[PDB]
RNA sequence: GAUUCACGCAGUGUUAACGUGCAAAUUACUUGUCAUAUUUGAGUAUAGGGGCGAAAGACUCAUCGAACUAUCUAGUAGCUGG
RNA sequence: UGAAACUGUCCUUAGUGCAGAUCUUGGUGGUAGUAGCAAAUACUAAGAAGAGGAAAAAAACAUCUUAGAACUGAAGAGGAGAAAGGUUCCUAAACAACAUUACUUGGAUUAGGGUGAAUCGAUCCUAAAUUACAGAUGGAAAUCCUUAAGAAAAGGAUUGAAAGGGAAUAAGAUUAAUAGUUCUUAAUCAAGAGAAAUGGUAACAUAUCAUGAACUUUAAAAUGGAGUGUGAAAAUCUACGGAAGAGUUCUCUUUUCUUCUUAACAAAAGUAAAUUCCACUGAAAUGAAUCAAUCAGAGAAGUGGAAUUUAUUGGCUUUGUAAGAAAUUCAAUGAAUUGUGGUAUUUUUGCAGUCUUCAUAAAAAUUAAAGGGAAUCUUUUGCUCGUACUAAUAACCGCAACAGGUCUCCAAGAAGCAAAAUCUUUAGUUAAAUAGAAUAACGCAGGUAAGGGAAGUCGGCAACAUAGCUCUGUAAGUUAGCAAGAAAGAGUAGCUCUGGUGAUUAUCGAAUCAGAACUUUAAAGGUUAGGGG
RNA sequence: GUCAUCUAAUUAGUGACGCGCAUGAAUGGAUCACCGUGAUUCCCACUGUCCCUAUCUGCAAUCUAGUGAAACCACAGUCAA
RNA sequence: CUGUUGCUUAUAGACGAUGGCAUCAGAAAUCGGUGUUGUAAGCUUUAGAGUUUCUUAAUCAAUACUCUCGGGUAUUGAAUG
């Protein structure tokens, strides 16, 4: 609901090239679902 | 109303028929000064009381 | 509640329009006319009203016939 | 482009809402050149509209509610809002034993265990709340027949 | 022409909000009332020293201890302003 | 600068000199980029269209589709009408102005399109009331009279209701928009055309039948309200058996959800409830019956009959219409299914008696019957007018897209005494006088608080507190009806059980009441919900 | 007004007294049971009315982009005598 | 030099201002310390007032036992790395 959003996310986001203009780029995040939070550092796909 | 009398929905119509502006051509005339219908009214500005 | 609120019912007409004069000003209960006077036989006119006499008279409307006559 | 006409078109040929009304968002081109009700009728064939399931509403609580009120699992005296007559009503009470108390009378009567003068008599007793229930009055008549045998 | 709740309705209190307002009288809670002396639509009748009034000089188109509109009328002013 | 009339002197004449009149009319400042653009819970992501999300976060981005999250909560922010509005209706192009930012949106601009009736209404009748010729009155305008005054009208003239009365139509489909109005199918009504009957004891009955004038009478149209009982239909709920589709599924769930329908008009396999009459018989030891009543020798109860009412024929199931329609699936136009019940709740529509009035709760058009006895199936046509749309937190009235006002119809689930409060399904909408950041004072709206408890104050103003149901208990006073829910006290949850209240003749069914072990965070209190003396 | 009573304290309330400025009998006198969004006083309970203020939330106020009025205004705007 | 700007910056704050750091900067996880609440979800877990069906084994059952001083939260204006 609008109340209430979870307490941690882990999200991952992808800097992927524009597919009009070559010049620029654009971030895409996305969910990442884990059952638990413990022992999760900031990972480089 | 959706009920109304012969004579008065003409009249309806009229008032309808009424409510236009100048035609074009018309304003393309030699010493023209009629641009717009100054008589005009819109359903939710003026009522025309009838 | 003698302004804004009392106006919410005002949805009855008391005059429609005359049949002789052709404005908006037929009485439905008193059943006359209020401008023209109608059944009345007369035009209802008055000397007090100046005016109301020259917004309609002789000459105010077509004259179809009496223009003929007159230049005639 | 605005499928406001399409959405409403399709509501009227779908017998639904326009809440109902799935419009497939990766045919907008096609759906567009839609502006009657028969190309609409064309594009429903082809599955390009689609009439959404009503949303689901299950009484599988209400049923499994019922059951245990039924076994008395929730008629406490906490749970009564209501008074005692407009729980259960004197008067229809009374209608109902009327009901049964006559009927049992009745067949007595013309079965012939009882008859008339005693059929009067009880009808009497009866009308002025004499008998609690069936059984109570079954008892009052066997006893007066043996009376009346002895 | 008993007691209460509800759809509704009124306007007891806050002398709350607002008071160049949502509104030329409204909003929120509280209170009262909520079918027979009840509530309500349409038609109809009653008009100016007249009407209508369970009576407040109340209501009679935001106008009432005498409506609105036009004529007499550029009413008169020993009073005020220029 | 301006581009066509003007000036000096003398007499004459006057609408002849402005800083004020809260002066009149027109224009314009400071205030001032200030006060504001804060009721109606609320928006987010992806994509499309567009000049119109750019960027060192310029943190916000109108319309449309999908997904998420939501609100109105079925006495609605739903689907339709009367009045009022009058083209606001539908579509396309286009956004200068208007909707307190913007708008590609609009009830806004431009151009087209749109309202189909023998059966719905107006038209017909009359109610309160209204208005004529003649007559009467008046100086006059005009007023009175509405059948009384009349050489007028068998009897009394005109108007007066889109909620009163009233000949006759429905289902499905169709349009960008109209549909008891169009199309398919199936009906109904009115006006026309081609010495005079039987049956039953009786109440009464017979696909037209089976003559029935003047005149008269009766009935219908046509009659308050309350409350109780009940017949039938629909909605909801539920029992048995399923057919099709959908949801959940690593934890279970023979599972949870949707569809399984049917018109006007007629038919008569089967079968109801209530009331009133008819025949036989004659009631006392008085009986018959209702929830209540109420009834009987001017004749009860019983048995057998007749009639009327029950949303069209004849009430319900059933049948024709009619499955060929429509709904749910499947295949790529063609295929499948469409049982039977309930001593349950609500709504609707009837019926039967009861209560109440110093209240008795319309008329006519129009129709039928009677008394009397004067006279001797097919087919044609059905004209005039309204019909679009809103009916309101944006189409009506208030200067407006104004939190004000305005008469109605249909009405799901939970829970509950309750159409209450609260949540949800069908339908509607996410926009309705702009947002983003920061989270000072003073505010408006909603709150809590140690110890004390009205010492505050004109005054317990405001707020707090009591609050449902069951059981016990209840004073003074009194018009003897009340006070009284007086006051006051106790109980209440969850789970597992036990017992009482019936129908059909062992099977079936209803929510209601009482009681007992055990457990815990010890129970009306989420919401609704008396402070008392 | 005087006497009681209510309170620690009573221009208040209630019960009595009555030569009553100027009460009094259908201008109705006396009397109150039920009733009253009527006027007045006292008790119980409860509490931010108060001792004596603390603190929480929403909408504003603050700043910004867009938009954007009005009342008022002789000229104006530091004091003492 | 100074100001803007960044840390959606603090010992500051209505806005300005003020204070600190600015590549040995900063920010974020995770992680240990420190707090709050009260013992998570599962099961072939042992107590369970009773009940049902088999024929005496299932099954249903408020609560309750072991795993479990568990689980969850913890700077947002907390302290380390």
């Amino acid at each position: 609901g609008i109340r209430s959003v979870a307490d941690r996310i882990r999200v991952r986001m992808a800097r992927l090239p524009i597919e009009g203009e070559e010049g620029k780029f654009y971030t895409l995040v996305s969910y990442v679902p884990v059952a638990s939070f413990k022992g999760l550092v900031t990972k480089t796909v | 109303t959706g009920h109304k009398g012969f004579s008065y929905k003409l009249k309806l119509g009229k008032k309808i028929h009424q409510n236009r502006g100048v035609p074009q051509w018309f304003r393309m005339k030699t010493g023209n000064t009629i641009n717009y219908n100054f008589k005009r009214r819109h359903w939710n500005r003026r009522k025309m009381g009838m | 509640t003698k302004g804004t609120s009392c106006r919410g019912t005002r949805h009855n007409k008391t005059h429609i329009l005359c049949k002789r004069c052709g404005k908006r000003s037929w009485h439905l209960q008193k059943q006359r006319c209020a401008s023209c006077g109608y059944p009345d036989a007369k035009m209802r006119q008055y000397a007090w009203g100046y005016k109301a006499l020259r917004r309609r008279t002789q000459g105010t409307g077509r004259m179809r016939h009496l223009k003929i006559a007159l230049k005639r | 482009v605005s499928l406001k006409l399409q959405k409403r078109l399709a509501a009227s040929v779908l017998k639904c809402g326009n809440r109902k009304v799935w419009l497939d968002p990766n045919e907008t081109p096609e759906i567009s050149l839609a502006n009657s009700r028969k190309a609409i009728r064309k594009l429903i064939k082809d599955r390009l509209i689609i009439k959404k399931p009503a949303a689901m509403h299950s009484r599988a609580r209400v049923v499994e509610r019922k059951q245990a009120k039924i076994l008395g699992r929730h008629t406490g005296h906490g749970k009564r809002k209501g008074t005692k007559n407009a729980r259960t009503p004197q008067k229809t009470l009374w209608i109902i034993r009327m009901r049964v108390l006559r009927r049992l009378l009745l067949k007595y009567r013309t079965t012939g265990k009882i008859d008339k003068h005693m059929y009067h008599d009880f009808y009497l007793k009866v009308k002025g709340n004499q008998y609690k229930n069936k059984k109570a009055l079954m008892e009052s008549i066997f006893k007066a027949l043996e009376e009346k045998k002895l």
